[PDB]
């Protein structure tokens, strides 16, 4: 039973290469970036920052 | 000795003690006689007293014992004896008329042929064939390790060890056909000593043809001329074989007990409930015996595969084109309702190398008595129009219950996972003993619906829904043999056949319910 | 020899992969975002409720009209509403009660379900009689659908309980592209901005980024102790936060290939059964089985919020296109919205 | 115990051979009446036993 055995474990180590041949960044910058994307867009996010109870379309209208 | 064997027999017929007694016997040839006498008089307190009760255990006390007699005195009137005694049940009511005639049948071939039974059930038991009588009884073990027990697992482990040989197996075999027919002329360590120097092909033709003289002589009309001429046969075969002398001695040669060389065991793992195991298990004039172990809810899935595997092989006939099944149910709902049962049962196979594997040795070659239930066929509709009559045999589910199994059921699902009740349609025959079937129909509110056990009778819980909101519950248990049960398209509900979540259904339109090789057994 | 070689050059790039993340682990996003002043307490109210579900609520998906919504539910429904007006837009009856996940297709036009049929069932909306017509029966799953999500109105990705996701051209009703190499049950899936990458979340409490143009892993995130139950990208494409039942949620972004930052607490015990961000992404919504769905501030990774307006297990949650409303479905048969 | 039903069977037959086999028979309701050896014709309001 190494045929079964050895094309799984192939499979892994052709994976396992193809996941380790990337060029990766460091975390500070992935967290800056992600950092100054939601303050880049943090106003067009009404979750985030209450918007005037006009344009909410589900507490200041009844008829759409 | 004497009144040691009559009072255990006394005992006997009154859990191991079956056991206490083949040992007892065993050990020194004397005591079979005595013990076949005892069970004769037996008999005979009973032919003319009553009780119908004590034909089978004697029956069978009798079958298990001359069946090893390691050799009957050529002037015992033992077995003309116990013919006379046997021949006058006749005039009883079936099946005693049945077990009585097979058994007079045994009586036959022994005074026709010595031996010949023993010979034969070993040859089976062993695989070993003639070119033209082959002969295969394989005992197959199924076993799922969590469920089965330490003991018993010991006991499958030793018996798939292979223990006898097939050039053992000849030597024993040649040894218990001579000592049948010679017997205390013949001298035991004599022959063994001039057959081990021998090889396994002519240990081969030798008791090939030994075996087929024991069948030809048995074949004749004349018991005690195809006995002496039988024992003649086996001579001028033995002169030519080269172990002259070691036969037909002037000296009183003892006897003593041959044992029965176990039959080739397979174990084989049961992480399944189907029996597509045992077709796979068959791609690694004959007989196949499987042997398993009774847990409660295995129950269900056993009997369901029973049904599947019974109309599968149907279908098409694969595992019947050369062996003929055979199935063993040992305890470990079933199990109760046969424990109350059958006395029988209840003393020797339902409490149960070790004690144990000889009472599972044994009571797998005897017991030929199949007691079956009545298997339930059911044809089910869908939305889709799909229609096939799959069986269930212990109790049937519909409803919320079945869906809660699966809900469960779903592991990864059933982590990320009211009845309303079901306007269905009842059309139940509530069955008449003298045959007048009384129609009853309604229309009702109720959300589960489980059939369960009481031709038979089949109890059905109903689940009565008068109000929706925690829904109202009338549960009545209501005697029915045919149900039909008619559900709109609109309101598709969860069956369940035999309590398995394997085989929780949905969709269902209609389900029309009516009472309808390879037994499953019962001792008596 | 062949495959102890094998496992051994497996356990060695295994390291290097290893060494090739802690090389790019410099700093944590808990240090960089202490500085940024905290998000404070989202004081969300149920502004909708979205009765008519006769039993537990399974899934549900917005649609990219932000307006419409399907939810597929235990009684064998999936109904599509107007969340403005809580009108039910359809209330579409299905072929098997197990359904399992819903998803709204870009267009409208198009919904996909699928449950322990192994079937993924897209039906029309837009038909030509204008019925709920369905359009086809993907099926060549040989587990339960556990979830999918339109590429358009003809290609659609599914995961699956065979350990694998697949995309279909609903066309051909055939499987375009397989993404095996799970070790465990898909639980969820989710397509990136970006239509060319998807991430999944399994019960090998491990996540996978696939290519949906060729079908190859390209990396593998882990760091769960438990079964990954639901899984989504940040709104630019370059993260995606998992919850797990370990009562943890993680992010992981796909650069740094590996984990930026842990939402628990020593209170949160229970597993997580649902995540969305908000637009911007600062808000993680995190459902549980509690009854509550917590807001996490995604960057000070803070319990900003709970939403607790349900009786039963919160069993899925998302968010409009716009981010203007979060709708909640939950075991209690009924659906919630929140501002 | 006032008696309420009855019914009779031979026991050997008309052709020389016993009675063997299930049997059911319907009863008559309450002399040259009791023994009679004919089954009730009534077969759908009879006891039958």
């Amino acid at each position: 039973n190494n045929t079964a055995s050895i094309a799984q474990a192939r499979k892994l180590v052709e994976q396992l290469k193809m996941e380790a041949n990337i060029d990766r960044i460091k975390v500070s910058k992935a967290a800056a970036d992600l950092m100054a994307y939601c303050e880049a867009h943090a106003k067009e996010d009404p979750l985030l920052t209450p918007v005037p109870a006009s344009e909410n379309p589900f507490r200041e209208k009844k008829f759409f | 000795t004497e009144d040691r064997i009559q009072h255990a027999l006394e005992r006997c017929l009154h859990c191991l003690n079956c056991w206490s007694l083949q040992e007892l016997v065993s050990r020194d040839p004397g005591h079979f006689l005595i013990l076949l006498e005892q069970i004769l008089q037996k008999t005979r307190e009973v032919q003319e007293k009553g009780t119908y009760d004590l034909l089978a255990p004697l029956a069978l006390l009798f079958y298990s014992t001359v069946l090893c007699t390691p050799h009957f005195p050529p002037d015992s009137d033992l077995l003309l004896k116990a013919a006379r005694t046997y021949h006058r049940f006749l005039t009883w009511p079936v099946p005693y008329c049945s077990i009585c005639q097979e058994l007079l049948t045994f009586i036959d071939a022994e005074l026709k042929a010595p031996g010949i039974s023993y010979q034969r059930l070993v040859r089976a038991e062993q695989g070993l064939s003639t070119r033209s009588h082959r002969s295969s009884t394989v005992t197959v073990l199924l076993l799922n390790p969590v469920e089965v027990q330490a003991e018993f697992l010991d006991v499958a482990d030793k018996l798939s060890t292979p223990g006898p040989s097939p050039h053992s197996a000849y030597i024993t075999l040649l040894l218990h056909a001579f000592q049948a027919t010679f017997g205390a002329h013949c001298d035991l360590s004599g022959l063994h000593r001039r057959l081990q120097s021998k090889t396994l092909a002519e240990l081969e033709a030798i008791f090939t043809e030994t075996a087929e003289a024991q069948e030809l002589a048995s074949g004749i009309g004349d018991a005690a001329e195809a006995r002496q001429w039988l024992r003649t046969k086996l001579q001028a075969v033995g002169e030519k074989a080269g172990f002259p002398g070691v036969l037909d001695t002037a000296k009183p040669g003892k006897l003593r007990t041959i044992p029965i060389p176990v039959a080739r065991c397979y174990t084989y793992s049961w992480n399944q409930d189907s029996f597509d195991i045992l077709q796979e298990i068959l791609l690694k004039a004959s007989t196949l015996r499987v042997v398993v172990f009774g847990s409660d809810r295995i129950s269900g899935k056993v009997a369901r595969a029973y049904s599947n595997l019974r109309r599968l092989e149907n279908n098409r006939p694969l595992l019947t084109r050369f062996f003929k099944l055979q199935f063993f149910y040992v305890p470990v709902d079933i199990s109760h309702y046969l424990g109350m049962l059958d006395p029988w049962y209840e003393r020797n196979v339902l409490g149960l190398l070790p004690i144990l594997a000889d009472m599972l040795l044994y009571y797998c070659r005897f017991a030929a008595r199949p007691v079956l239930l009545q298997v339930y066929q059911t044809e089910l509709t869908f939305i889709t129009g799909e229609k096939t009559t799959e069986i269930f045999i212990h109790s049937l589910e519909l409803g919320h219950s079945a869906a809660t199994r699966a809900i469960k059921a779903s592991g990864p699902g059933s982590k990320r996972l009211e009845a309303v009740p079901l306007t269905l349609q009842i059309i139940y025959s509530k069955g008449a003993i003298s045959g007048r079937s009384r129609w009853s129909n309604m229309e009702k509110l109720c959300t589960s619906v489980n059939l369960s056990k009481a031709t038979e009778a089949l109890t059905l819980n109903l689940t009565e829904v008068v109000k929706r909101q925690f829904n109202q519950i009338s549960t009545s248990q209501i005697k029915v043999d045919k149900v039909q049960i008619i559900g709109s398209n609109s309101c598709p509900f969860a069956v369940c056949l035999d309590q398995d979540e394997r085989k929780i259904l949905q969709s269902v339109i209609r389900c029309e319910v009516s009472p309808c090789c390879l037994p499953i057994m019962t001792f008596s | 020899s062949e495959l102890d070689q094998l496992r051994q050059e497996a356990e060695q790039l295994k390291n290097q992969i290893r060494d090739a993340r802690k090389a790019c682990a410099d700093a944590t996003l808990s240090q960089i975002t202490n500085n940024i002043d905290p998000v404070g307490r989202i004081q969300m109210r149920t502004r909708r409720t979205l009765r008519g579900h006769l039993a537990k609520i399974y899934a549900m998906h917005w649609g990219t009209d932000s307006r419409l919504l399907v939810s597929a539910s235990q009684d064998g429904k999936l109904i599509i509403w107007d969340s403005y007006t809580t009108n039910k837009v359809h209330a579409i009856p299905l072929r098997s009660s197990w359904v399992m996940t819903c998803a709204y297709a870009p267009s409208g036009n198009y919904v996909a379900c699928g449950g322990l049929d192994n079937i993924c069932s897209i039906y029309n909306l837009k038909t030509r009689e204008g019925n709920v017509r369905v359009s086809r029966e993907l099926a060549g799953h040989t587990g339960y659908l556990s979830c999918c999500r339109f590429l358009d109105d003809n290609q659609i990705v599914t995961s699956s309980g065979d350990t694998t996701c697949a995309l279909w051209d609903i066309e051909t009703g055939q499987q375009t592209t397989t993404f095996t190499g799970h070790t465990g049950d898909v639980m969820s899936l989710s397509l990136a901005p970006d239509t060319r990458l998807f991430v999944s979340g399994a019960c090998d409490a491990s996540a996978k980024l696939w290519d949906v143009r060729e079908g190859m892993c390209r990396q593998t995130f882990t760091g769960h102790e438990s079964d990954i139950n639901a899984i989504c990208f940040f709104p630019n494409g370059n993260a995606f936060a998992t919850g797990s039942d370990d009562a943890t949620c993680r992010l992981f972004d796909l650069r740094a290939d590996q984990e930026l930052m842990t939402y628990s607490h020593d209170n949160i015990i229970c597993g997580i059964t649902s995540v969305s961000f908000s637009k911007s992404g600062r808000l993680l919504l995190a459902g549980y089985d509690d009854f509550n769905c917590n807001v996490w501030d995604a960057l000070k990774a803070d319990r900003a919020g709970v939403l607790a307006g349900h009786d039963n297990r919160v069993s899925c949650l998302g968010v409009t296109d716009d981010g203007m409303a979060v709708a909640t479905g939950s075991w209690d048969s009924f659906l919630k919205i929140w501002n | 115990a006032q008696l309420l039903y009855y019914v009779n069977l031979l026991l050997i037959d008309h052709r020389f051979l016993l009675r063997h086999g299930e049997y059911v028979l319907h009863m008559w309701q309450l002399n040259a009446d009791k023994l009679t050896s004919a089954t009730n014709p009534d077969k759908e309001n009879s006891m039958s036993i």
